[PDB]
RNA sequence: UUAAUAGGGACGGUCGGGGGCAUCAGUAUUCAAUUGUCAGAGGUGAAAUUCUUGGAUUUAUUGAAGACUAACUACUGCGAAAGCAUUUGCCAAGGACGUUUUCAUUAAUCAAGAACGAAUAGGGAUCGGGUGGUGUUUUUUUAAUGACCCACU
């Protein structure tokens, strides 16, 4: 649970900016 | 007065100069298609 | 838009034609208005003119409710008192110009004339095709709505008095000089008033007829049609009002004490139609009560009895195309289906009134997910199934109609795609649970959805009223669109 | 109700409006509490023009310690606009027919909850009003699709 | 059938926990139903299918409206009586300012309660000013009276003209 | 089962009102007030003069065919005394004894 | 030569029934019209004044007007006071908090004169800000704003 999916969706977050 | 049917009249030429302009053109071509020739009218 | 300055009063399709109109724009060049004020000036140009003398014949009437005064020799004046007839009036000549125009013409060329101003209205489109461009008078089907086929074999004059109807004596001569203006006259009237406002236009043409003759010869001269008359039939082209064609009584006028002049001319135009009914608000009134048809409209029957009482015996009216394109429609196995008229949509609406007696058992049960909505997108909700729904006639492709569920905006929604539609399926399995559970006159199972590509999980509730309608239920959330467009 | 057209001892009605009693909204406002309400003016898919009407009230919670609770003013300007684009995107489709429809098992004050938790809870929430005043014209045929 | 309900403050929670059973025992003698919520601080009437007379519901109404601003329960049990009448006077929305609100509310009950006390006298009415609110039980000319003294009150009218005018009044009605 | 009106009783100060009407409420019944039966102009909206009009309101009624009503009791409001009369009971008491049928009533205040 | 718990200035998230301008909702009152209806209606301790069968009162409908934001509304918040409570938008402005930003005593108090106005150190509560959290909750939605509570200032 959540820390390790707020870290893929942290890397999306990091494909959404560039 | 003269002054208000003015507005009227340039208001109502701003209302309509767009299919004006385009159907005066259309005017132009249609009439362009359809004109008689002369020597025929000097023919007859 | 087939007009001319022929004369209309022949049965032809005439009467105004660029002549007329150049004396109109002419007219209106000096004047038109009420109080005598110019509708068109010189300093115009074509469209405005044009779009002048559009205006003025879509919204001046000239025939009813008013003519136009003018002088040849002296503003144009328009009077608001109409001689029943298109008045186009000259003070300088004494001439009414329009003299060769019928009625119904005036009617459709202001008809016409409103349909034009509304497409000079419009600022988007483009309509210079449609105005003049398009031929509408090559064909009658796409001109008009219905189109009659009269045969009138009405022999020689001495025969008229044992065929026509009427009586063609020696008045009808002086005001009416042919036959066949009297003939248009009289069938526009009986027509007119058979039919009132089940229709909202019609014009009368004589079909066969001529103008031309050689120099050998005084008139015209013909055999054809079983009369010596000009013309081989006479076909009844209708304009049809939608709102009162398809009614089962044709109102005639209320039954009171004494009988006034209006129900002796009804009570005399039907006969052993005209009767007496009492209407739903309780007013007793004589009326005509008919028979709707799945394969023919009421109107071929009054045009039917109406032509063969009144105007001739001989009469052969026949329109047997409508009846064919009335009779290709499949057949819907109902109760008085074949006496069903085509607008009825009645088995539409007891699929509506099953579905709405689904729609509050269902909309009122207790869930975790609250319904947000019970939305119906079915073709038989929208009226365009092939098939009109029959009870219990489930072999048919458009018998389960699709319907959009939409539960409350929750974050219960999970974030995959195979585990949404499994999350609306076990959604599904609680709604099954429940509804066997308490409403087992409605039967119900699962299917799959594979039309959509690569969602193989999406499962639609099939259910069955006792109605005899089957529906299926489909489950659209907002956590759909953000995982069809982040795939 | 609205009353349209007759037949024979037979009268149909239309809609007219939504109200609320007299008692409740002089009940429901408390002491120590904070006040919300709404308004906006809509065309629906016939052209009904219908200005509604939103009340809103804030509850307290377990466990709070001070006697108030009031909201922050700007919470306030938030969620006012918050309420407004859910008016919007319930209504202009499918009017009274399922509009009325929506708004007998109130799943329109639900979904309010649903986005205003994320600022500040609330309690009883109504619409509590609404009023009809430019219906277009009369469309009997229409209004003859609720009857049988 | 008919709900009638009201809210109460947090420092008469307790007295009326304390009292509710009495409040349900006047109420039963009327065959009435009526909760008490707690959570919301409201207490609830509600008719029965074994009413006698309904319209009793109206002064229960008062009744725990009179709950709702503190009216002591043996003074406020009369108003089930026939020959009762009572009032609830708002005098919040007079003046914008809370020290001439305290100027006239104070004006009003006068030093130590006596001219309170003197409208209690004049009208005989029991009278209990509650924050923003005058509480008037008794004769119903004895409201006009009242609502007219406090409504004159909450003004710049100052009340020595009541006192002095209903003195004038009661020793004319002796004669 | 029953056919049904609305009464809406009107107790204002120094006379009270009734009014049975329709459904819709436009159209009127049988109006007549307290102040009419008694003559002395101070005890126009007394409980004892309220018995005797609402008696005569509820004679009126059932003589047309009228059987059932709900009411809609009504203070002065506004800017005014925002409290209901004393024969405002006594108009709902007599016309309750003399037999028509009630259910739930409301304020329009 | 420092950069005062002297003063002043800058920025950030803000805060306020703070001001100026604009827009809008609500019912009430009065008046006018239409509908049902038809001898009384206002008023006082009663008296008296007032209205009325061209129908008074009331009912239901619509328009108009000016006025205001009823419960919540507090020993709360703002303004030097005079004063400031409908939604929404614009326009500057202000303080506090935060700050490892800047000048460097530029300062404090007051006749004359100006404008506006009739003319000692704890205890508890609460407002605004900030910080810490062996904290909760909204979270079957990946996250996360927000509220809540403990503690400090």
């Amino acid at each position: 649970q959540e820390d390790v999916q707020s870290s893929i969706v942290d890397e999306d977050g990091f494909t959404l900016v560039v | 007065t003269a002054t208000e049917s003015y507005d009227i009249h340039i208001a109502r030429e701003t209302a309509e100069l767009f299919k004006s302009n385009i159907f005066k053109l259309q005017i132009d071509e249609l009439l362009e298609q359809v004109k008689l020739k002369q020597k025929h009218v000097l023919k007859v | 838009r087939g007009f001319s300055s022929n004369m209309s009063h022949s049965g032809s399709l005439g009467g105004f034609g660029t002549f007329e109109f150049t004396i109109l724009m002419a007219a209106l060049l000096n004047g038109g208005g009420i109080n005598s004020n110019k509708i068109l000036l010189h300093g115009f140009s074509s469209y405005q003119l044009f779009k002048g003398v559009i205006k003025y014949l879509a919204t001046m009437d000239l025939c009813h409710d008013g003519h136009l005064q003018f002088h040849s020799n002296p503003a144009s004046k328009y009077i608001d008192e109409g001689f029943q007839t298109p008045t186009l009036f000259d003070k300088s000549t004494k001439v009414n110009i329009l003299t060769k125009m019928t009625v119904s013409s005036y009617q459709i060329l202001k008809e016409y004339a409103g349909e034009t101003l509304r497409m000079l209205n419009n600022v988007v489109q483009d309509q210079f095709s449609n105005i003049f461009l398009t031929n509408i008078s090559r064909f009658d089907n796409l001109k008009y709505d219905l189109c009659y086929d009269v045969q009138l074999p009405l022999g020689k004059y001495n025969n008229l008095e044992t065929s026509l109807a009427a009586t063609f004596g020696s008045m009808e001569r002086v005001k009416f000089i042919t036959l066949e203006n009297f003939l248009a006259h009289k069938i526009t009237n009986v027509a007119r008033y058979a039919l009132g406002d089940r229709i909202k236009y019609i014009q009368i043409e004589m079909v066969g007829q001529k103008s031309d003759f050689p120099i050998t010869k005084r008139k015209v001269y013909s055999n054809t049609g079983g009369n010596h008359f000009n013309f081989d039939f006479v076909r009844v082209k209708l304009i049809v009002n939608p709102s009162e064609c398809d009614k089962l009584v044709t109102k005639g006028p209320a039954h009171s004490e004494t009988m006034s002049t209006e129900a002796a001319v009804f009570k005399n135009f039907w006969g052993i139609k005209s009767s007496l009914r009492r209407f739903k608000d309780g007013s007793i009134t004589h009326c005509c009560v008919w028979s709707t048809s799945s394969s023919e409209p009421i109107i071929s029957s009054i045009v039917n009895f109406a032509l063969q009482k009144h105007v001739s015996k001989k009469a052969q009216i026949s329109n047997e195309t409508i009846k064919k394109f009335h009779n290709f429609l499949p057949l819907p196995n109902l109760p008085s289906s074949a006496k069903t008229s085509v607008l009825n949509l009645s088995s539409f609406f007891n699929l509506k009134k099953s579905f709405d007696d689904l729609y509050k058992i269902i909309f009122q049960m207790k869930l975790p997910l609250s319904v947000k909505s019970i939305l119906p997108v079915g073709s038989a909700f929208r009226y365009t199934s092939l098939c009109q729904p029959v009870p219990f006639a489930y072999s048919d492709p458009d018998f389960f109609q699709d319907v959009i569920l939409e539960f409350e905006t929750s974050p219960k929604w999970p974030d995959e795609i195979t585990s949404l539609e499994k999350a609306k399926t076990a959604f599904l399995l609680k709604i099954q649970e429940e509804l066997s559970a308490n409403s087992s006159t409605y039967r119900s199972f699962f299917s799959r959805d594979e039309s959509i590509p690569y969602n193989l999980e999406i499962v639609t509730l099939n259910i069955l009223t006792p109605e005899g309608y089957g529906f299926k239920f489909r489950v659209l959330t907002e956590r759909d669109e953000i995982l069809y467009l982040r795939a | 109700l609205r009353v349209d057209e007759v037949q024979g001892k037979n009268l149909l009605t239309n809609f007219h409006g939504m109200d609320f009693t007299t008692d409740k909204l002089r009940s429901m406002v408390r002491k120590w509490q904070t006040l919300i309400e709404a308004n906006v003016t809509v065309k629906t898919s016939d052209d009904y023009v219908l200005r509604i009407f939103a009340i809103a009230f804030t509850r307290k919670q377990a466990n709070q310690v001070k006697r108030h609770s009031y909201a922050q003013s700007s919470h306030i300007r938030a969620i006012r606009k918050v309420i407004s684009e859910i008016l919007t995107k319930e209504v202009q489709g499918s009017t009274l027919a399922q509009l009325t429809s929506k708004l007998i098992p109130e799943v329109i004050n639900k979904e309010i909850e649903n986005a205003t938790k994320d600022i500040f809870p609330l309690q009883n929430i109504h619409v509590r009003k609404v009023k009809l005043l430019k219906q277009p014209k009369f469309d009997v045929g229409a209004l003859m699709a609720l009857h049988g | 059938e008919s709900s009638f309900m009201t809210l109460f403050p947090k420092y008469r929670e307790s007295y009326l926990k304390t009292i509710w059973n009495d409040v349900t025992r006047a109420l039963d003698k009327h065959n009435i139903a009526c909760v008490l919520d707690l959570v919301e601080g409201s207490m609830t009437v509600k008719t029965t299918r074994k009413t006698y007379d309904p319209a009793i519901i109206l002064k229960a109404r008062d009744l725990i409206k009179l709950l709702a601003r503190s009216v002591p329960f043996p003074q406020a049990v009369k108003i089930l009586q026939d020959d009762m009448a009572c009032d609830v006077i708002k005098i919040g929305n007079f003046v914008t300012n809370k020290e001439r609100f305290v100027k006239r509310r104070q004006r009003l009950v006068g030093p130590n309660g006596n001219t309170l006390k003197a409208l209690e006298l004049l009208t005989k009415c029991y009278i209990l000013v509650q924050g923003n609110t005058v509480s008037a039980m008794g004769p119903f000319k004895g409201l006009k009276e009242v609502r007219r003294v406090v409504e004159d009150c909450m003004k710049n009218i100052h009340p020595i003209y009541h006192i002095k005018e209903l003195m004038i009044k009661r020793e004319l009605a002796k004669r | 089962s029953q056919v049904f009106g609305v009464a809406r009783i009107y107790a204002s100060f120094n006379d009270t009102f009734v009014h049975v009407t329709d459904l819709s409420g436009k159209e009127t019944i049988a109006r007549v007030t307290g102040g009419m039966k008694v003559k002395a102009d101070r005890d126009e909206s007394s409980p004892y003069a309220a018995m005797l009009a609402a008696q005569d309101v509820a004679a009126k009624c059932k003589e047309v065919g009228i059987t059932a009503v709900h009411v809609k009791i009504r203070a002065t409001g506004g800017t005014r005394t925002k409290t209901p009369g004393p024969g405002g009971q006594a108009a709902l008491r007599a016309l309750a004894r003399s037999g028509l049928r009630i259910g739930r009533i409301e304020d329009v205040t």
